[PDB]
């Protein structure tokens, strides 16, 4: 199981499935195994990689789906880094 | 079924899945390939509860239902160098800034 | 282009909203207008009657997000086996993050409000542009 690492403004270091990551054609382009994001701080990047496992879980799947939870906090933040990347 | 994780350690956060029927050892194997750290010089946690080798995901309280895929439960994680293993810490996400005027 | 069959033979069906959402099906009538009916609580049911080849889609009642209905865009009742009904399956797409941000952004700011956010030009367009239902059917044409 391939993993990669993707690192917040602030120095967090996230570890994820390589398989994940690449969901984002932004991440699979830094690519072709570490990416560091400048503009992107750690309460907003942790929510983008639970977005990762969250579509891997329910894309096409014939069971309910759950609603992806986002706090008013956090939503503009969140916002740019999605456009960002493409995902 | 499948519970869904953040394994913590300083600022180290690692995502992953196991079965709830899983132990806490497997889980330490897990970690060592990832971070090449044998399984004898890794403690876990639940909170502040040391948690052991032989038990179930699903006895120390990873439920299929409370680890989610958006919302996945945390696992502390601490390291031994030389003798002694390390205090458990794990340091906080950012904080969000104030919402602005248009969003109250 | 898209517009339901005049075929006058009965169908019975179930729409069964499995979604948080409060839900609003939409008829399209035989000039291809969308016609609204009433809406369905979210875990709640309702046993219809329409007829064969009519065709329906649904949507957020409140905001016009779109919504899946056995998995895929439209839906269109078929003949009935022994006396069963048809079922219909509403539930939550797998948005895009980009898309659910703004859903929540457009929750929380008032329109008139999208300029004052500090974002680049095109957010702001993209907030503005909200789901359509019109603009959907052109483009599934
Ligand atoms: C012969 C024919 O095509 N009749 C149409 C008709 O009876 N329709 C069009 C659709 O097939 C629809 F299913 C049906 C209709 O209007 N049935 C009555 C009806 C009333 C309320 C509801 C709903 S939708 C959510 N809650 C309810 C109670 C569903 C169907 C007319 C009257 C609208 C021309």
């Amino acid at each position: 199981m391939m993993y990669v690492k993707l690192i917040s403004s602030d120095g967090h270091e996230f570890i994820v499935k390589r398989e994940h990551a690449l969901t984002s054609g932004t991440i699979k382009a830094m690519l072709s195994n570490e990416v560091n994001f400048r503009e992107i701080p750690s309460h907003v990047l942790s929510k983008v990689c639970m977005y990762f496992t969250y579509k891997v879980r329910y894309t096409n799947s014939s069971t309910e789906i759950p609603e992806f939870p986002i706090a008013p906090e956090i939503a503009l933040e969140l916002l740019m880094a999605a456009n960002f990347l493409d995902c | 079924m499948d519970v869904f994780l953040m394994i913590r350690r300083h600022k180290t956060t690692i995502f992953t899945d196991a079965k709830e029927s899983s132990t806490v050892f497997e889980l330490k194997r897990i970690v060592e390939g990832i971070l090449k750290r044998p399984p004898d010089e890794q403690r876990l946690y639940k909170d502040d509860q040391l948690l052991d080798d032989g038990k179930t995901l699903g006895e120390c309280g990873f439920t299929s239902q409370t680890a989610r895929p958006q919302a996945p439960a945390t696992v502390g994680l601490a390291f031994r160098a030389d003798d002694t293993f390390e205090a458990l810490c794990i340091e906080p996400f950012s904080s969000p800034p104030e919402l602005p005027d248009v969003m109250k | 282009v898209l517009r339901s069959v005049n075929s006058r033979e009965p169908s019975q069906v179930i729409f069964c909203n499995r979604s948080p959402r409060v839900v609003l099906p939409v008829w399209l009538n035989f000039d291809g207008e969308p016609q609204p009916y009433p809406t369905l609580p979210p875990g709640t049911g309702r046993r219809i009657h329409s007829y064969r080849g009519h065709l329906w889609l649904f949507r957020d009642a409140g905001t016009h997000d779109g919504l899946l209905v056995n998995q895929t865009e439209l839906f269109v009742p078929s003949l009935n086996v022994d006396g069963q009904p048809i079922f219909a399956n509403i539930t939550l797409p797998v948005y895009t993050l980009k898309e659910r941000c703004l859903q929540v952004v457009r929750s929380l700011v008032k329109p008139e409000n999208y300029r004052r956010l500090d974002i680049v030009r095109s957010l702001y367009e993209d907030l503005e542009d909200h789901p359509n239902v019109q603009k959907d059917l052109e483009r599934l044409t």
